[PDB]
């Protein structure tokens, strides 16, 4: 009968079916992109909330800065993710105060990650209902994007999206991402490209998209969530070049 | 009725949620292990690029220690917490008698934290089944499986993961010393298996070697191709 | 239906019943019948084992909790290895604190607090062993008998077990005699209460029966296989 | 209806069934009484004889919870003798804290308090015993208390637990117990004890009767044998 | 297809409009109007025997077909005041199950309390048009039956028990009707305090959109 | 089903049933507003009281969590007083280590992160109050809500309570961002008219207004002046 | 269903059924308290029944003093009335040990409440039934009469009822209110008697009622003897 | 006509009416699902012998180890669930270690059963530690060894019960087995027919021809301490079959 509830039961064919519930909460959630280009690696995501009456006191609402070289965007149940990034902010520093060098990319997500297993494994609490995406510079492997998933299972992608019409995003993503030749300039086109097919609203507001680029100039990773006037000449860009190729059609 | 809990046993005297949980072994990816007299081999298939994936992250064979790797089958994320564990204990044991683990020493170890698990409700059974495979002090090559329940066992050669029986049928048949004999034979054998269940090509299998002292080596896709191909021409 | 109000002891039933403490008394039933006897000079426990198969050993029915106190069990064994440690540890402090053989009284108090806590509380089952507690102290023998249900009972003598009604008859008529019996005496009178109780095939043999003598002078004595022979051996035969 | 499986839960209609049906338990159990007269406290059980093999005077349901008070319980014995360990280790507390035997309400609060906890977690079941309990002291006077599983305790002139609580209320309702004397009582408590045993249901009793008062100087006291002995003779003849 | 809805939502708005007029206005008016005709004293008739209609069969004696029998006319007329009565209830209870089915809403995990709501209504309005449906079918049994006990009377004039059975199931009918109008009026008023006292649930079972958790 | 009932079970669909369930509390309580002027934020809400034997200035609806920060709840009373509580004392904290009065939108990460542990363990149940928090930090107004998932969003302006959705469309229509406070009280006054279903009197409603001056609640006879409008 | 059952539980309409529940528990008690606040007076009264003759009259009271100068009277289940008037007591002692000075009776009802929310929110415990209501003279603000509902409301009344009549009791001080004239001691008083007596139908006897006042001139919580109640009673049949 | 309704069954800590306790009867018919042990205990020694079961030729024979060495006085041969078999395994390892260093002494093969079997008991949730297994044991043990009183052979169930067996048989084929071993079994008999008459009792019953490779055997004569039969041992006796 029914061998999906507790989170701990394994089911007649061996599916945890709690953890499969949660994966599909993050399908409710805002679309979510991430791309990696030679010269730097960029968030960009739908910030689903539209209401007339909202303010954007933040610096943003799904894109969070987990340490100096690395930055996260979530999607999935708010509440678990404020938890989450806490926690990702808490492990970066203490690796800091232990090593007193910044915490590698991969082990920041593979720690997280651990949380997240232990969540399903153990009998009282839900599986975490956030995936969420971790842009990074490290030393060793340069410039990496991570997705991560309830289960506690990361990945490392060279361009993903998390979200709603995710899988229209990643179809895109897989015919336009060039290997070795993208340049953050035409990441961010492919980004509003994609986004703009994956958003229902005809036009991207340009206030409902959110978009962050991690660089390093001067030997220090700078994360800047591009301001609204930057995106709108992106979009403006896209609607002429789009609209161009319609015109040559 | 008697499936719900795992401490629960049913009338007939058989824990049900343990068997579900070697289920789940099963819908996992294809790995092969043979014990060569000088050679351990461990080979794992690899479900596919995604093409806009890094492959670096994603990795079935591990190392627990300098002498003994494992590699698994299994919920991916239950692995990376027992190969972390395994780990700490192959160091620990180092810190406590001052001697490189033996190969059953971690086999014991990881058998014990998946019985563990078992053995309480209110912890699900680790999913993984692991293969681990190292040399002992005397050099006598080892091999060892372990199981969500917790059983541990030596196998002179074995596969886990799905179309383990495909495999394993495969490897009774062709499994003799004469193939062990030459280490390239040993690397050679366990290709041949794999590609039995594998859909696609050397493309997507992984495979690792460990020598008499030397550390565990993942052979470059490149080694793969050159192998892939001796097999396909001799065929 | 009622098959609500009869899954755990902390549910009361609609006629105030807990209906696991009953459940647990009917385990005593399960077990091989022992029966207890008590003179003015000695008190006796007579049990008849049980055994596996025929080359396996019969089972111990008779335990030693101190010199002045010891038990037969008639019930789930582990549930009697576990109170007899309990009591057994008892004892041993008493000694040790106060240097007195611990009044058989207070034991049977103290396994009555302890056997209650699982019955009010959710969590343990209730113990379903049915002891039979045997001693002489300075008041005197002594004879009490343990319910799975905490509650405790001092008796002139008693039998818990299967057929165990059989036992309780055949004592209650040859009750008065008991008091002035000599040793031998009481052993037979139990010999044959206990006899009542073995289907008519089976007889007493020296490897079904073990009796456990506490008196002024005698240290509380586990007679066993071949030392049951010098008691058995008057008896007559099945009535 | 799931209302009446645990006592966390409230009925729709606002009653918790599991304490109810905690009450039940004690009219399972044979009567107690206990009359307070100006004197002290007497109380009573007829204590059934289940079996001649039982040893008299053993299986006791009338308990000494301290040098002054005494406690006549009715119900789930094994609840009684924990619940009586239980105040027996409070009236120890407040001698060794207070320094001075417990005022008997306190004792009766402090006890009910034990007894309301079970009320209100669904871990533990409700208590099973009704007890009562009697103390005399000059400063204070002749107190008998009577704790319902509930947790409701209340003084009572007279009162009676167990099968046949409401047939003895009305005995005892005829008494005059006030102006009454210890000793007269005793007889008194037998009286009632005897018409309230149905000897077709119940095939035989035994009185236990103990008491608390100046007499005794106020230690509770299993009546002198001379004493019942006289009290159980005057029942049978009156019951003619 | 857009087209599709549009025109679907069309008849939507015409039953919501209509279902809500009827529950506004039908409905109280035909409590009065049954009522009123439970009132009225051709439906309260104080002696059954009054109702007794001739049937003119020769009675037998020691020494031709019978001439026509006619239906008793009180009832026929009785029935033909009825018969309209219990057509209307069945469409007017047709048109609000439909209304209701119409607005259950998409299957959903949560919040199935206004669903509920809903699928209790609808077994009382299933429950009404069971009963409300079984009284079209007596209407046309008492024809029948009153014409198979005629027919055989005449075929065996010395039973007299036949001619009882003739005006035993006129005077039973005259009850049902007095009956069915007694059900029809009530079945109006039913409908109308469950829909009335449940509409909110009943029209929007979901409730409005709840903030994001997402 | 068996979704329904657990606080730790996520639904097939992924929805956590139970908090839904939790919002729909906060929904039926009485109607609280809020609107965030330049100069500073209105709070107001209903205070409908079933007798004229009730004392009003017993308990308030609007409490001050600090001197420049105060909130506003929608949902169950008992419950407020908990979260107050724990807000008054998690602005303490925050005065003892940093010596500076708490920034807003800190209090509200503060209070929050305890409203979603309330949701993570089965033993307890979500509370069921929404919380409507307003101060001014940093010459800056700030509005904000939390619901009891654990959420926080920044609303310029928002109604929380019964007829919520139909008062925030009335303030849609009604915002100016340039508002003035003074102006803004009426127009709070104006929402919760909507839904009042009563005549509003001085003790029917309760308003309290955040500027630089910090946290204050209209006394009775300042809201019958702004009633008069 | 199954929304109710347990108190952690909310409806499918957010309505935490079992909390609903336990205030139905405070009607089946039977009885009816009504509290009035005067100018300079706060009197409580409630009915009081004694069920049978041979329990003591003095024994049985609804009303408790918290602290010498606060009175409570608790309507519901007698044994978790009990307990919270122990709780309180604790803590008003506390407040007094840490803060030096005796709580004003808003804290403790706020304290009492709190402790009742935490109940409500914890799956273990059944949340208490029983409703208190809390007498008190604070200097600042005059007489106080609060009180707190198993829910964890704690809302302060001028005037308040609990028990089976509320409603009706509520609607008769309301008329009373409304006409206001203020309440001198004795008028309080009477208020109090005639609310209880006309909702009830009773047209009591000094025996059925028991009645506490807290003055600003005696501030000390004190329940009116029988005589002192007659008196009462007797000037409203005169007049 | 069929009353299957059970409902008392799931769930230790449930008395079934008739105080049956059946969860722990279950587990006592988990034995049934594991290899077939038989132990012989004689004058001369105890011998104990199981079936392996070995389900593919790549698994090393060694490996699996139904019979192991508590102490050279003790062994032991296991049936049932291999996992919990480990753990009383070494409760029991621990317990001869820990008499060694408080007592300076070889503790009686009933001690060590005694101590085993204390473990067992506390699947009842009769401790408040954490670290217990809430489920019975699914092990059943025949632990046999030369002590003060000689050879002797004691069995343990998933209970906890244990009693010394002259001949025990713990397994799928323990019935019929066990049928077998009566009628064989004489007390008189020698180690040298014991292991004879085990080894064709096991032939019976086993499905797989009998090979040196399908049986391990051992044996605790009095000066001897456990010994397993080599597969060169093993060898020689089953050709004498």
């Amino acid at each position: 009968r029914r061998y999906d509830s507790r989170t701990t039961i394994f089911s007649p064919e061996g599916r945890l079916y709690q953890v499969e519930y949660a994966m599909e909460a993050i399908g409710h959630a805002g679309t979510c992109l991430g791309i990696l280009a030679n010269d730097g690696v960029l968030l960009a995501a739908e910030r689903r909330n539209i209401h007339k009456l909202l303010d954007e006191v933040f610096f943003s609402e799904k894109i969070y800065k987990l340490n100096e070289d690395m930055a996260c965007s979530v999607a999935g149940i708010t509440s678990d993710a404020n938890v989450l990034t806490n926690e990702l902010r808490l492990i970066a520093q203490r690796y800091l105060l232990q090593y007193q060098e910044p915490i590698p990319c991969e082990q920041l997500v593979t720690a997280l990650c651990d949380i997240k297993q232990a969540y399903t494994q153990f009998g009282g609490k839900r599986p975490f209902g956030v995936s969420l995406l971790y842009i990074g510079w490290d030393k060793h492997y340069g410039f990496q994007l991570y997705q991560s998933d309830p289960s506690g299972n990361y990945g490392g992608w060279k361009a993903t999206c998390i979200g709603n019409n995710s899988a229209a995003a990643v179809s895109m993503l897989k015919q336009d991402y060039k290997e070795g030749e993208m340049t953050l300039k035409s990441a961010l086109a492919l980004a509003i490209k994609v986004l703009n097919k994956t958003m229902d609203v005809s036009k991207l507001s340009a206030e409902k998209v959110e978009i962050a680029t991690l660089t390093r100039e001067n030997g220090k990773t700078v994360i800047r969530v591009l301001k609204q006037k930057e995106v709108e000449q992106l979009i403006k860009k896209h609607e002429e070049e789009e609209a161009k190729a319609e015109r040559e059609k | 009725s008697y499936d719900r809990a795992i401490t629960v046993f049913s009338p007939d005297g058989h824990l049900f949620q343990v068997e579900y949980a070697q289920e789940a072994v099963k819908k996992g990816s294809t790995a092969v292990g043979v014990r060569g007299r000088d050679i351990v081999v461990l080979g794992v298939e690899k479900k596919s690029v995604a093409k806009l994936q890094d492959e670096r992250t994603v990795r079935k064979i591990c190392a627990l220690d300098d002498n003994v790797c494992m590699a698994f089958a299994g919920l991916t994320a239950d692995a990376r917490i027992v190969i972390n564990r395994a780990r700490v204990e192959c160091q620990s044991h180092r810190l406590t008698v001052e001697d490189p683990v033996t190969v059953e020493y971690i086999t014991r170890y990881i058998a014990s934290l998946k019985q563990r698990y078992t053995q309480s409700n209110g912890r699900r059974p680790f999913g993984i089944s692991a293969l681990i495979v190292g040399f002992d002090f005397d050099g006598t090559p080892r091999l060892y499986q372990t199981d969500p329940s917790g059983t541990y066992h030596a196998w002179k050669a074995n596969a886990i993961g799905r179309g383990a029986k495909s495999v394993r049928e495969f490897l009774e048949k062709n499994y003799t010393d004469e193939a062990i004999e030459t280490d390239d034979l040993t690397i050679k054998l366990v290709i041949k298996a794999l590609l039995e269940v594998v859909q696609s090509g050397g493309k997507n299998i992984e495979l690792a070697v460990m020598r008499r002292d030397q550390s565990l080596k993942i052979l470059n896709p490149e080694e793969i191709e050159k192998y892939v191909a001796e097999i396909e021409k001799e065929k | 239906f009622r098959n609500q109000y009869d899954n755990d002891v902390t549910v009361w039933s609609p006629q105030g019943r807990i209906h696991q403490i009953e459940y647990a008394m009917e385990a005593v039933k399960q077990g091989s019948a022992t029966v207890g006897l008590k003179s003015k000079t000695h008190a006796v426990l007579v049990a008849l084992k049980r055994a596996q198969s025929e080359l396996a050993a019969h089972q111990k029915k008779i335990l030693h909790v101190d010199n002045h106190i010891g038990i037969s069990i008639a019930g789930l064994t582990a549930d009697a290895r576990l109170l007899c440690n309990f009591m057994r540890q008892e004892c041993l402090d008493s000694r040790f604190v106060f240097d007195r053989p611990l009044p058989v009284s207070r034991l049977v108090s103290l396994i009555g607090s302890k056997t209650q806590i699982p019955t009010q509380r959710y969590g343990r089952r209730p113990y379903g062993v049915g002891l039979l507690i045997a001693g002489y102290d300075d008041m005197g023998p002594h004879i009490f008998q343990t319910c799975p249900s905490a509650n405790y009972f001092d008796c002139r003598a008693m039998s818990i077990g299967a057929r165990s009604q059989s036992a309780r008859t055949y004592l209650e008529r040859h009750m008065s005699e008991f008091m002035e019996c000599n040793l031998n005496e009481l052993v037979k009178h139990g010999l044959r209460a206990l006899r009542e109780t073995l289907p008519a095939e089976q007889d007493l043999t020296t490897k079904n029966v073990s009796i456990g003598i506490v008196g002024k002078d005698l240290e509380f004595t586990i007679y066993d296989d071949d030392d049951v022979s010098p008691f058995l051996e008057g008896l007559e035969e099945r009535p | 209806t799931g209302y009446d499986l645990s006592a966390s839960t409230f009925s729709p209609d606002g009653r918790v069934f599991q304490v109810e049906y905690a009450m039940k338990a004690v009219e399972n159990s044979s009567t107690a009484i206990g009359i307070r007269c100006k004197d002290g406290v007497v109380f009573g059980v007829e204590k059934l004889v289940l079996s001649k093999l039982y040893e008299e005077g053993s299986n006791k349901r009338l308990f000494n919870v301290d040098r002054h008070v005494g406690m006549a319980v009715a119900g789930l014995l094994a609840d009684a003798r924990s619940l009586a360990d239980i105040a027996r280790e409070e009236a120890s507390n407040f001698r060794s804290n207070f320094g001075y035997n417990i005022p008997l309400k306190h004792l009766a609060d402090r006890v009910a308090m034990y007894v309301h906890a079970y009320t209100l977690y669904s871990a533990v079941r409700p208590f099973g015993c009704s007890f009562m309990l009697g103390s005399y002291s000059v400063n204070d006077g002749a107190q008998l208390y009577m704790i319902d599983p509930s947790g409701v305790s209340y003084g009572y002139w007279g009162c009676a637990i167990g099968k046949a609580r409401q047939a003895a209320k009305t005995e005892i309702e005829k008494l005059q117990m006030k102006e009454m004397t210890c000793r007269d009582i005793v007889k008194e408590v037998a009286k009632i004890i005897y018409i309230v045993h149905d000897e077709v249901k119940d095939k035989a009793f035994e009185l236990e009767l103990s008491w608390v008062g100046e007499l005794t100087n106020g230690r509770h006291e299993i009546v002198p044998k001379d004493i019942r002995e006289e009290a159980e003779k005057y029942a049978k003849e009156s019951l003619k | 297809s857009g087209e599709a809805r549009k025109q679907v939502e069309v008849f939507r708005q015409n039953l919501f409009q209509e279902a809500e007029e009827f529950l506004y206005r039908f409905l109280p008016q035909k409590i009065i109007y049954l009522n009123q005709l439970l009132q009225e004293d051709s439906l309260n008739v104080a002696d059954l025997t009054s109702l007794r209609a001739p049937l003119d069969i020769p009675i037998p004696d020691p020494p031709h077909k019978c001439g026509f029998l006619p239906g008793n006319e009180k009832v026929l007329s009785l029935l033909a005041l009825v018969k309209p009565e219990v057509w209307t209830l069945k469409e007017k209870c047709i048109l609000v199950i439909t209304w209701i089915q119409h607005l259950i809403p998409k299957i959903e995990d949560g919040n199935d309390f206004g669903v509920a709501i809903q699928e209790k209504v609808l077994e009382r309005v299933n429950a009404v048009k069971t009963k409300v449906e079984a009284f079209q079918t007596t209407i046309s049994k008492y024809f029948s039956e009153r014409g198979d006990a005629v027919a055989k009377a005449s075929k065996e004039t010395h039973v007299m028990d036949y001619r009882a059975l003739v005006h035993e199931r006129d005077e039973a009918a005259y009850g049902e009707l007095r009956a069915m109008v007694l059900d029809l009026r009530a079945f109006y008023a039913e409908l109308y305090h469950i829909i009335s006292s449940n509409l909110e649930k009943i029209v929007n079972p979901k409730g409005e959109e709840k903030p994001s958790m997402y | 089903r068996g979704y329904s009932f657990s606080l730790t079970t996520f639904s097939p669909s992924g929805k956590l049933v139970q908090i839904e369930y939790a919002l729909a509390a906060v929904a039926g309580g009485a109607p609280s507003v809020g609107i965030k002027a330049a100069n500073g934020v209105v709070l107001a809400t209903e205070k409908k009281q079933k007798s004229i034997l009730y004392d009003e200035r017993s308990v308030h609806k609007v409490e001050p969590i600090t001197k420049h920060i105060g909130l506003v709840y929608s949902g169950m009373g008992p419950d407020y007083r908990v979260l107050v509580h724990r807000a008054r004392k998690l602005a303490q904290q925050y005065y003892l280590v940093y010596q500076e009065p708490i920034p807003t939108a800190q209090l509200v990460q503060r209070v929050a992160s305890v409203m979603q542990e309330y949701t993570q363990s089965g033993g307890v149940r979500p509370f069921g109050v929404s919380l409507l928090i307003c101060g001014w930090n940093e010459g800056r107004p700030y509005l904000f809500q939390s619901d009891p998932s654990g959420a926080y969003f920044a609303w310029k302006a928002t109604a929380m309570g019964k007829n919520y959705v139909n008062g925030k469309t009335f303030l849609e229509k009604r915002y100016n961002e340039d508002l003035e406070l003074e102006d803004a009280i009426h127009t709070a006054i104006l929402t919760l008219k909507e839904s009042f279903e009563g005549q509003m009197t001085e003790d029917n409603i309760e308003v309290g207004i955040c500027n630089e001056a910090g946290f204050r609640r209209l006394t009775p006879t300042e809201v019958k002046d702004y009633l008069a409008a | 269903a199954g929304f109710d059952r347990h108190i952690t539980i909310f409806s499918p309409e957010g309505r935490l059924y079992q909390v609903e529940y336990a205030f139905k528990a405070i009607n089946q008690g039977g009885l009816t308290s009504v509290a009035v606040r005067g100018k300079d007076c706060a009197v409580i009264v409630t009915q009081k029944k004694v069920p049978d003759k041979l329990l003591d009259s003095s024994t049985v009271t609804h009303l408790f003093k918290i602290t010498e100068n606060i009175g409570c009277v608790m309507t519901g289940m007698t044994a978790d009335s009990r307990s919270q008037v122990q709780r309180a007591r604790y803590e008003a002692a506390n407040w007094k040990y840490k803060y030096g000075y005796e709580i004003p009776v808003d804290m403790l009802c706020k304290r009492i409440a709190d402790i009742s929310q935490v109940y409500t929110q914890n799956a273990e415990m059944r949340p208490l039934g029983c409703c208190m209501i809390l007498i008190g003279i604070d200097e600042e603000q005059g007489p106080q009469v609060y009180k707190c509902d198993p829910a964890g409301y704690y809302c302060g009344f001028k005037a308040t009822a609990a028990g089976v009549k509320q409603t009706e009791s509520t609607s008769f001080l309301e008329k009373k209110v409304k006409k206001k004239f203020d309440w001198t001691f004795e008028q309080t008083v009477e208020t109090a008697i005639t609310c209880l007596s006309t909702v009830l139908s009773i047209d009591f006897k000094p025996s059925e009622i028991e009645v506490g006042v807290v003055t600003v001139e005696n501030p000390k919580f004190r329940i009116l003897t029988e005589a002192e109640i007659d008196a009462h009673l007797v000037a409203l049949a005169e007049r | 006509m069929f009353l299957t309704r059970s409902e008392y069954d799931r769930g230790v800590n449930t008395f079934s009416p008739e105080g049956r306790l059946f969860q722990v009867e279950y587990a006592i018919e988990a034995i049934k699902l594991g290899s077939t042990a038989i132990g012989i205990q004689t004058s001369e020694g105890v011998c104990l012998a199981v079936e392996k079961r070995i389900t593919s030729p790549l698994m090393e024979p060694s490996s699996i180890e139904k019979i192991v060495e508590i102490d050279a006085h003790i062994g032991c041969a296991m049936s049932g669930l291999i996992a919990d078999a480990k753990t009383l395994i070494d409760k029991a390892r621990v317990e001869t270690q820990n008499h060694w260093f408080t007592y300076n002494e070889t503790m009686t093969v009933e001690s060590v059963t005694q101590a085993v079997s204390n473990l067992a008991l506390q699947f009842g949730e009769e401790d408040a530690d954490p670290g217990a297994m809430s489920r019975p044991f699914g092990v059943a043990l025949l632990f046999g060894g030369v002590d003060e009183k000689g050879p002797q052979l004691f069995h343990m169930d998933p209970s906890g019960t244990f009693v010394q067996c002259d001949a025990r048989a713990i397994g799928s084929a323990s019935e019929g087995a066990q049928s077998s071993l009566q009628e064989v079994y004489h007390k008189s008999m020698t180690l040298k027919e014991a292991i004879k008459s085990s080894l064709i009792i096991l032939k019976q019953v086993m499905e797989e021809k009998l090979n040196a490779t399908n049986i391990e055997l051992a044996t605790v004569q009095p000066g001897q301490n456990f010994h397993m039969f080599t597969k060169e041992e093993l060898e020689e006796v089953i050709k004498d079959i």
